Protein backbone atom coordinates (compact mmCIF):
# COMPACT_ATOMS: atom_id res chain seq x y z
CA UNK A 1 0.00 0.00 0.00
CA UNK A 2 1.93 2.67 -1.53
CA UNK A 3 -0.41 5.16 -2.65
CA UNK A 4 -0.08 8.87 -1.14
CA UNK A 5 -2.90 8.14 1.51
CA UNK A 6 -1.15 5.21 2.61
CA UNK A 7 2.39 7.01 2.54
CA UNK A 8 0.97 9.70 4.80
CA UNK A 9 -0.23 7.64 7.40
CA UNK A 10 2.85 5.42 7.39
CA UNK A 11 4.65 8.96 8.01
CA UNK A 12 2.32 9.47 11.11
CA UNK A 13 2.97 5.56 12.38
CA UNK A 14 6.89 6.00 11.61
CA UNK A 15 6.53 9.78 13.88
CA UNK A 16 4.91 7.85 16.97
CA UNK A 17 7.39 5.09 17.04
CA UNK A 18 10.02 7.64 16.65
CA UNK A 19 10.97 6.17 13.34
CA UNK A 20 12.55 9.41 11.39
CA UNK A 21 14.30 8.13 8.81
CA UNK A 22 11.51 5.96 7.96
CA UNK A 23 9.14 9.05 8.72
CA UNK A 24 11.24 11.02 5.74
CA UNK A 25 11.40 8.35 3.08
CA UNK A 26 7.45 8.08 3.47
CA UNK A 27 6.95 11.57 3.33
CA UNK A 28 9.69 11.85 0.25
CA UNK A 29 7.32 9.38 -1.52
CA UNK A 30 4.23 11.48 -0.33
CA UNK A 31 5.73 14.75 -2.06
CA UNK A 32 6.66 12.62 -5.35
CA UNK A 33 2.65 12.11 -5.93
CA UNK A 34 3.23 15.96 -7.71
CA UNK A 35 -0.03 17.22 -5.03
CA UNK A 36 0.65 20.04 -2.86
CA UNK A 37 0.67 19.33 0.91
CA UNK A 38 -1.64 20.74 3.11
CA UNK A 39 -0.09 22.59 6.96
CA UNK A 40 -0.39 19.47 8.75
CA UNK A 41 1.98 17.51 5.78
CA UNK A 42 4.16 20.40 5.12
CA UNK A 43 5.03 20.24 8.93
CA UNK A 44 5.11 16.20 8.85
CA UNK A 45 7.95 16.39 6.17
CA UNK A 46 9.88 19.26 8.32
CA UNK A 47 9.75 17.65 11.53
CA UNK A 48 10.71 13.68 9.18
CA UNK A 49 14.03 15.51 8.04
CA UNK A 50 15.00 18.18 11.20
CA UNK A 51 15.26 14.68 13.28
CA UNK A 52 17.31 13.23 10.88
CA UNK A 53 19.75 16.11 9.95
CA UNK A 54 19.47 16.78 13.89
CA UNK A 55 20.94 13.44 14.77
CA UNK A 56 23.54 13.75 11.94
CA UNK A 57 24.75 17.36 12.68
CA UNK A 58 24.95 16.47 16.47
CA UNK A 59 27.30 13.39 16.09
CA UNK A 60 29.15 15.76 13.82
CA UNK A 61 29.47 18.76 16.60
CA UNK A 62 30.74 15.55 19.08
CA UNK A 63 33.79 14.47 16.48
CA UNK A 64 34.61 17.93 15.94
CA UNK A 65 34.87 18.88 19.35
CA UNK A 66 36.98 15.73 19.82
CA UNK A 67 39.38 16.71 16.75
CA UNK A 68 40.12 20.01 17.96
CA UNK A 69 40.39 19.01 21.90
CA UNK A 70 43.13 16.35 20.41
CA UNK A 71 44.84 19.70 18.77
CA UNK A 72 45.16 10.15 15.42
CA UNK A 73 43.48 9.79 11.82
CA UNK A 74 40.10 7.49 13.13
CA UNK A 75 38.50 10.84 14.38
CA UNK A 76 38.91 12.87 11.01
CA UNK A 77 37.75 9.83 8.92
CA UNK A 78 34.43 9.17 11.13
CA UNK A 79 34.09 12.67 10.99
CA UNK A 80 34.17 12.90 7.34
CA UNK A 81 31.70 9.55 6.70
CA UNK A 82 29.34 11.51 9.29
CA UNK A 83 29.41 14.32 7.00
CA UNK A 84 29.11 12.76 3.63
CA UNK A 85 25.79 11.32 5.37
CA UNK A 86 24.31 14.79 6.54
CA UNK A 87 25.23 16.02 2.70
CA UNK A 88 23.83 13.64 1.05
CA UNK A 89 20.29 14.24 3.50
CA UNK A 90 20.48 17.66 3.03
CA UNK A 91 20.68 17.09 -1.34
CA UNK A 92 17.58 14.95 -0.90
CA UNK A 93 15.77 17.66 0.85
CA UNK A 94 17.13 20.47 -1.93
CA UNK A 95 16.25 18.14 -4.22
CA UNK A 96 12.26 17.86 -3.23
CA UNK A 97 12.16 21.08 -2.82
CA UNK A 98 13.51 22.40 -6.34
CA UNK A 99 11.72 19.64 -8.23
CA UNK A 100 8.05 19.68 -6.62
CA UNK A 101 7.62 21.98 -3.66
CA UNK A 102 9.02 25.97 -4.51
CA UNK A 103 6.24 27.19 -7.07
CA UNK A 104 4.76 30.23 -7.98
CA UNK A 105 1.34 29.41 -7.09
CA UNK A 106 0.21 29.15 -3.24
CA UNK A 107 -0.20 31.66 -0.30
CA UNK A 108 2.47 33.44 0.84
CA UNK A 109 2.70 30.74 3.98
CA UNK A 110 3.76 27.99 2.06
CA UNK A 111 5.91 30.13 -0.53
CA UNK A 112 8.19 31.47 2.21
CA UNK A 113 7.71 27.92 4.30
CA UNK A 114 9.63 26.65 1.59
CA UNK A 115 12.08 28.90 1.15
CA UNK A 116 13.06 28.76 4.68
CA UNK A 117 13.37 25.44 4.45
CA UNK A 118 15.92 25.55 1.56
CA UNK A 119 17.93 28.53 3.37
CA UNK A 120 18.04 26.43 6.55
CA UNK A 121 19.35 23.17 4.48
CA UNK A 122 21.57 25.13 2.35
CA UNK A 123 22.96 26.38 6.24
CA UNK A 124 23.37 23.08 7.44
CA UNK A 125 25.52 22.28 4.44
CA UNK A 126 27.85 25.24 5.06
CA UNK A 127 28.40 23.95 8.54
CA UNK A 128 30.39 21.24 7.84
CA UNK A 129 31.58 23.25 4.08
CA UNK A 130 35.72 24.33 3.96
CA UNK A 131 37.18 26.00 0.88
CA UNK A 132 35.17 27.69 -2.16
CA UNK A 133 32.38 25.50 -1.69
CA UNK A 134 31.70 26.64 1.92
CA UNK A 135 31.48 30.29 0.25
CA UNK A 136 28.84 29.60 -2.67
CA UNK A 137 26.66 27.74 -0.25
CA UNK A 138 26.48 30.53 1.84
CA UNK A 139 26.13 32.71 -1.07
CA UNK A 140 22.92 30.69 -1.79
CA UNK A 141 21.42 30.23 1.72
CA UNK A 142 21.32 33.65 1.84
CA UNK A 143 19.80 34.50 -1.26
CA UNK A 144 17.00 31.61 -0.45
CA UNK A 145 15.96 33.55 3.23
CA UNK A 146 16.38 37.01 1.42
CA UNK A 147 13.74 35.52 -1.30
CA UNK A 148 11.74 34.45 1.74
CA UNK A 149 12.04 37.94 3.67
CA UNK A 150 10.64 39.87 0.93
CA UNK A 151 7.73 37.68 0.37
CA UNK A 152 6.92 37.68 3.88
CA UNK A 153 6.91 41.45 4.40
CA UNK A 154 4.89 42.11 1.65
CA UNK A 155 2.39 39.59 2.28
CA UNK A 156 2.46 38.51 5.59
CA UNK A 157 1.63 40.50 9.28
CA UNK A 158 4.83 40.87 11.82
CA UNK A 159 3.00 38.36 13.89
CA UNK A 160 2.83 35.64 11.75
CA UNK A 161 4.93 32.76 12.95
CA UNK A 162 6.44 31.18 9.82
CA UNK A 163 7.79 34.88 9.29
CA UNK A 164 8.78 35.11 12.70
CA UNK A 165 10.71 31.68 12.20
CA UNK A 166 12.20 32.76 9.42
CA UNK A 167 13.66 35.67 10.70
CA UNK A 168 14.90 33.61 13.57
CA UNK A 169 16.82 31.08 11.36
CA UNK A 170 18.29 33.96 9.20
CA UNK A 171 19.70 35.55 11.86
CA UNK A 172 20.97 32.98 13.52
CA UNK A 173 22.83 32.37 9.49
CA UNK A 174 24.28 36.10 9.83
CA UNK A 175 25.63 35.15 13.31
CA UNK A 176 27.01 32.17 13.13
CA UNK A 177 27.53 31.65 9.16
CA UNK A 178 28.17 34.85 7.39
CA UNK A 179 29.90 36.17 10.33
CA UNK A 180 27.77 39.27 10.51
CA UNK A 181 26.60 39.55 14.28
CA UNK A 182 25.48 43.29 13.94
CA UNK A 183 22.99 41.96 11.01
CA UNK A 184 22.05 39.43 12.72
CA UNK A 185 21.27 41.56 16.23
CA UNK A 186 19.84 43.84 13.98
CA UNK A 187 17.14 41.67 12.40
CA UNK A 188 15.96 39.85 15.60
CA UNK A 189 15.91 42.83 17.03
CA UNK A 190 13.33 44.47 14.72
CA UNK A 191 11.69 41.12 14.18
CA UNK A 192 10.91 41.16 17.86
CA UNK A 193 10.04 45.01 18.24
CA UNK A 194 7.15 44.73 15.20
CA UNK A 195 5.84 41.74 16.29
CA UNK A 196 5.64 43.31 20.07
CA UNK A 197 3.26 46.40 18.72
CA UNK A 198 1.15 43.71 17.17
CA UNK A 199 0.81 41.03 20.15
CA UNK A 200 -1.94 42.31 21.89
CA UNK A 201 -5.00 42.23 18.74
CA UNK A 202 -4.24 38.27 18.87
CA UNK A 203 -6.45 35.76 19.93
CA UNK A 204 -5.05 32.60 22.73
CA UNK A 205 -3.98 30.80 19.97
CA UNK A 206 -2.30 33.08 17.80
CA UNK A 207 -0.60 34.76 20.64
CA UNK A 208 0.55 31.55 22.09
CA UNK A 209 2.29 30.95 18.94
CA UNK A 210 3.74 34.67 17.83
CA UNK A 211 4.87 34.30 21.81
CA UNK A 212 6.62 30.81 21.91
CA UNK A 213 9.13 32.52 18.60
CA UNK A 214 9.85 35.75 20.03
CA UNK A 215 11.07 34.15 23.20
CA UNK A 216 13.51 32.01 20.85
CA UNK A 217 14.57 35.51 19.45
CA UNK A 218 14.93 37.05 22.71
CA UNK A 219 16.79 34.23 24.21
CA UNK A 220 19.26 34.81 20.89
CA UNK A 221 19.57 38.43 22.11
CA UNK A 222 20.51 37.86 25.61
CA UNK A 223 23.07 35.21 24.35
CA UNK A 224 25.12 37.55 22.06
CA UNK A 225 24.72 41.25 23.59
CA UNK B 1 22.53 28.48 27.32
CA UNK B 2 22.67 27.45 23.39
CA UNK B 3 21.22 29.49 19.99
CA UNK B 4 17.85 28.71 18.70
CA UNK B 5 16.65 28.05 15.53
CA UNK B 6 12.88 26.92 15.13
CA UNK B 7 12.00 24.04 16.15
CA UNK B 8 10.62 22.85 13.04
CA UNK C 1 43.75 -1.72 11.57
CA UNK C 2 41.44 -3.16 14.51
CA UNK C 3 43.20 -0.69 17.29
CA UNK C 4 40.89 1.50 14.37
CA UNK C 5 37.57 -0.32 14.32
CA UNK C 6 37.74 -0.07 17.98
CA UNK C 7 38.87 3.22 18.89
CA UNK C 8 36.24 4.20 15.65
CA UNK C 9 33.42 2.43 18.37
CA UNK C 10 34.17 4.13 20.83
CA UNK C 11 34.06 7.82 18.68
CA UNK C 12 30.36 6.51 17.43
CA UNK C 13 29.14 5.39 20.82
CA UNK C 14 30.42 9.37 22.16
CA UNK C 15 28.30 10.44 18.99
CA UNK C 16 25.27 8.03 19.88
CA UNK C 17 25.60 6.56 16.47
CA UNK C 18 24.74 2.82 17.66
CA UNK C 19 23.88 1.73 14.56
CA UNK C 20 28.09 2.36 13.29
CA UNK C 21 29.13 1.69 15.96
CA UNK C 22 27.72 -2.25 15.90
CA UNK C 23 28.76 -1.94 12.41
CA UNK C 24 32.73 -1.20 13.81
CA UNK C 25 32.76 -3.94 16.46
CA UNK C 26 31.57 -6.47 13.90
CA UNK C 27 34.70 -5.20 11.98
CA UNK C 28 36.86 -5.76 14.63
CA UNK C 29 35.49 -9.64 16.11
CA UNK C 30 35.85 -10.42 12.14
CA UNK C 31 39.47 -9.78 12.94
CA UNK C 32 40.00 -12.85 14.92
CA UNK C 33 41.35 -11.97 18.15
CA UNK C 34 39.24 -12.63 21.35
CA UNK C 35 37.75 -9.77 22.98
CA UNK C 36 38.53 -8.32 25.77
CA UNK C 37 36.14 -7.40 28.90
CA UNK C 38 35.63 -3.94 27.60
CA UNK C 39 35.63 -4.81 23.69
CA UNK C 40 32.81 -7.54 24.45
CA UNK C 41 31.17 -4.96 26.64
CA UNK C 42 31.60 -2.43 23.66
CA UNK C 43 29.90 -4.67 21.25
CA UNK C 44 27.13 -5.93 23.75
CA UNK C 45 26.08 -2.19 24.12
CA UNK C 46 26.26 -1.45 20.33
CA UNK C 47 23.69 -4.30 19.40
CA UNK C 48 21.54 -3.48 22.23
CA UNK C 49 20.83 -0.18 21.46
CA UNK C 50 19.91 -1.05 17.87
CA UNK C 51 17.79 -3.80 19.00
CA UNK C 52 16.54 -1.86 21.58
CA UNK C 53 14.85 0.68 19.30
CA UNK C 54 13.60 -1.91 16.64
CA UNK C 55 11.68 -3.19 19.99
CA UNK C 56 10.39 -0.37 20.92
CA UNK C 57 9.05 1.12 17.82
CA UNK C 58 7.52 -2.72 16.88
CA UNK C 59 5.54 -2.54 20.52
CA UNK C 60 4.45 0.79 19.82
CA UNK C 61 3.21 -0.48 16.16
CA UNK C 62 1.53 -3.90 17.72
CA UNK C 63 0.23 -1.64 20.35
CA UNK C 64 -1.75 0.49 17.53
CA UNK C 65 -2.98 -2.52 15.32
CA UNK C 66 -4.65 -4.59 18.20
CA UNK C 67 -6.28 -0.90 20.06
CA UNK C 68 -7.67 -0.31 16.37
CA UNK C 69 -5.66 -0.33 8.20
CA UNK C 70 -3.69 -2.86 6.07
CA UNK C 71 -0.72 0.11 6.80
CA UNK C 72 -0.18 -0.95 10.28
CA UNK C 73 0.21 -4.30 9.41
CA UNK C 74 2.75 -3.83 6.76
CA UNK C 75 4.72 -0.92 8.52
CA UNK C 76 4.81 -3.69 11.65
CA UNK C 77 5.67 -6.20 9.34
CA UNK C 78 8.72 -3.51 7.81
CA UNK C 79 10.34 -2.83 11.33
CA UNK C 80 9.98 -6.79 12.16
CA UNK C 81 11.88 -7.92 9.41
CA UNK C 82 14.97 -5.22 10.04
CA UNK C 83 14.68 -6.55 14.12
CA UNK C 84 15.26 -9.76 12.71
CA UNK C 85 17.60 -9.00 10.39
CA UNK C 86 19.72 -7.63 13.47
CA UNK C 87 19.10 -10.53 15.11
CA UNK C 88 20.45 -12.34 12.34
CA UNK C 89 23.81 -10.81 12.03
CA UNK C 90 24.53 -11.49 16.16
CA UNK C 91 23.74 -14.88 15.83
CA UNK C 92 25.89 -14.99 12.87
CA UNK C 93 28.85 -13.55 14.64
CA UNK C 94 28.17 -15.60 17.27
CA UNK C 95 28.13 -19.07 16.18
CA UNK C 96 31.25 -17.93 13.86
CA UNK C 97 33.83 -16.28 15.85
CA UNK C 98 32.98 -15.72 19.55
CA UNK C 99 31.46 -19.04 20.66
CA UNK C 100 34.40 -21.58 21.17
CA UNK C 101 35.03 -24.36 23.36
CA UNK C 102 38.51 -22.84 25.09
CA UNK C 103 38.36 -19.46 26.72
CA UNK C 104 37.44 -18.81 30.70
CA UNK C 105 33.92 -19.69 31.97
CA UNK C 106 33.16 -16.37 32.16
CA UNK C 107 33.73 -15.12 28.30
CA UNK C 108 31.81 -18.53 27.23
CA UNK C 109 28.30 -17.59 29.56
CA UNK C 110 28.81 -14.23 28.25
CA UNK C 111 28.47 -14.80 24.70
CA UNK C 112 25.80 -18.22 25.70
CA UNK C 113 24.11 -15.54 27.66
CA UNK C 114 23.64 -12.96 24.59
CA UNK C 115 22.59 -16.05 22.29
CA UNK C 116 19.58 -16.91 24.02
CA UNK C 117 18.96 -12.97 24.46
CA UNK C 118 18.91 -12.35 20.62
CA UNK C 119 16.85 -15.65 20.26
CA UNK C 120 14.69 -14.44 22.94
CA UNK C 121 14.37 -11.13 20.83
CA UNK C 122 13.23 -13.40 17.72
CA UNK C 123 10.53 -15.40 19.74
CA UNK C 124 8.85 -12.05 20.86
CA UNK C 125 7.89 -11.00 17.03
CA UNK C 126 7.24 -15.06 15.74
CA UNK C 127 4.02 -16.06 15.40
CA UNK C 128 4.27 -18.88 12.51
CA UNK C 129 5.53 -22.29 12.40
CA UNK C 130 9.08 -21.35 13.64
CA UNK C 131 8.45 -19.75 17.03
CA UNK C 132 8.55 -23.15 19.00
CA UNK C 133 12.00 -23.69 16.99
CA UNK C 134 13.01 -19.71 18.16
CA UNK C 135 12.00 -20.44 21.88
CA UNK C 136 13.52 -23.32 22.16
CA UNK C 137 17.09 -22.14 20.86
CA UNK C 138 17.28 -19.23 23.40
CA UNK C 139 15.79 -22.12 26.28
CA UNK C 140 19.09 -24.76 24.62
CA UNK C 141 21.70 -21.33 24.95
CA UNK C 142 20.26 -20.25 28.12
CA UNK C 143 20.47 -23.72 29.70
CA UNK C 144 24.35 -24.34 28.71
CA UNK C 145 25.62 -21.20 29.73
CA UNK C 146 23.50 -21.79 33.52
CA UNK C 147 25.49 -25.17 33.87
CA UNK C 148 28.46 -23.71 33.18
CA UNK C 149 28.12 -20.41 35.76
CA UNK C 150 26.70 -22.68 38.31
CA UNK C 151 29.97 -24.94 38.17
CA UNK C 152 32.33 -22.53 37.36
CA UNK C 153 31.27 -19.31 38.83
CA UNK C 154 30.89 -17.78 42.46
CA UNK C 155 27.03 -17.00 43.09
CA UNK C 156 27.33 -13.35 43.33
CA UNK C 157 29.59 -13.22 39.84
CA UNK C 158 27.44 -10.20 37.57
CA UNK C 159 27.49 -12.51 34.26
CA UNK C 160 25.68 -14.84 35.92
CA UNK C 161 23.20 -13.12 38.25
CA UNK C 162 22.34 -11.46 34.80
CA UNK C 163 22.01 -14.56 33.05
CA UNK C 164 19.94 -16.04 35.53
CA UNK C 165 17.88 -12.37 35.46
CA UNK C 166 17.31 -12.66 31.67
CA UNK C 167 16.55 -16.64 31.70
CA UNK C 168 13.87 -15.75 34.45
CA UNK C 169 12.18 -12.82 31.76
CA UNK C 170 12.68 -15.71 29.42
CA UNK C 171 10.44 -18.35 31.24
CA UNK C 172 8.18 -15.59 32.55
CA UNK C 173 7.13 -13.94 29.05
CA UNK C 174 8.35 -16.29 26.46
CA UNK C 175 7.84 -19.81 27.76
CA UNK C 176 4.76 -19.08 29.68
CA UNK C 177 6.20 -20.38 32.91
CA UNK C 178 5.58 -17.88 35.60
CA UNK C 179 6.14 -20.57 38.57
CA UNK C 180 10.12 -21.60 36.29
CA UNK C 181 10.40 -17.74 36.65
CA UNK C 182 9.91 -16.51 40.03
CA UNK C 183 11.36 -19.90 41.48
CA UNK C 184 14.97 -18.95 39.41
CA UNK C 185 14.67 -15.50 40.52
CA UNK C 186 14.28 -16.53 43.91
CA UNK C 187 17.32 -18.85 43.87
CA UNK C 188 19.82 -16.73 42.14
CA UNK C 189 18.94 -14.20 44.71
CA UNK C 190 19.18 -16.25 48.19
CA UNK C 191 22.58 -17.77 46.38
CA UNK C 192 23.62 -14.55 46.03
CA UNK C 193 22.44 -12.92 49.14
CA UNK C 194 24.64 -15.87 51.48
CA UNK C 195 27.97 -14.07 49.62
CA UNK C 196 27.02 -10.86 49.88
CA UNK C 197 28.95 -10.05 52.41
CA UNK C 198 32.71 -11.29 50.69
CA UNK C 199 31.66 -9.70 47.58
CA UNK C 200 34.54 -7.86 45.95
CA UNK C 201 34.66 -4.09 45.52
CA UNK C 202 35.09 -4.40 41.30
CA UNK C 203 31.44 -6.13 41.57
CA UNK C 204 30.03 -4.20 43.83
CA UNK C 205 27.63 -1.97 41.47
CA UNK C 206 26.93 -4.41 38.67
CA UNK C 207 26.27 -7.21 41.63
CA UNK C 208 24.21 -5.90 43.40
CA UNK C 209 21.85 -3.41 40.56
CA UNK C 210 20.98 -6.76 39.25
CA UNK C 211 19.99 -8.22 42.67
CA UNK C 212 18.09 -5.09 42.49
CA UNK C 213 16.62 -5.77 39.11
CA UNK C 214 15.79 -9.50 40.49
CA UNK C 215 14.03 -8.23 43.61
CA UNK C 216 11.94 -5.82 41.14
CA UNK C 217 11.10 -8.50 39.17
CA UNK C 218 9.86 -10.44 41.80
CA UNK C 219 8.08 -7.61 43.60
CA UNK C 220 6.22 -6.99 40.25
CA UNK C 221 5.32 -11.32 39.55
CA UNK C 222 4.06 -11.78 43.31
CA UNK D 1 7.98 -2.88 33.59
CA UNK D 2 10.35 -6.01 33.70
CA UNK D 3 14.01 -5.69 34.14
CA UNK D 4 16.49 -7.63 31.83
CA UNK D 5 19.68 -6.63 31.78
CA UNK D 6 21.02 -3.30 30.70
BR1 LIG E 1 35.06 5.64 9.05
BR1 LIG F 1 5.83 -0.29 4.79
BR1 LIG G 1 7.66 -17.71 13.02
BR1 LIG H 1 18.45 -23.71 35.68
Amino acid sequence: HMERASLIQKAKLAEQAERYEDMAAFMKGAVEKGEELSCEERNLLSVAYKNVVGGQRAAWRVLSSIEQKSNGPEVREYREKVETELQGVCDTVLGLLDSHLIKEAGDAESRVFYLKMKGDYYRYLAEVATGDDKKRIIDSARSAYQEAMDISKKEMPPTNPIRLGLALNFSVFHYEIANSPEEAISLAKTTFDEAMADLHTLSEDSYKDSTLIMQLLRDNLTLWT
Amino acid sequence: SSRNSTPG
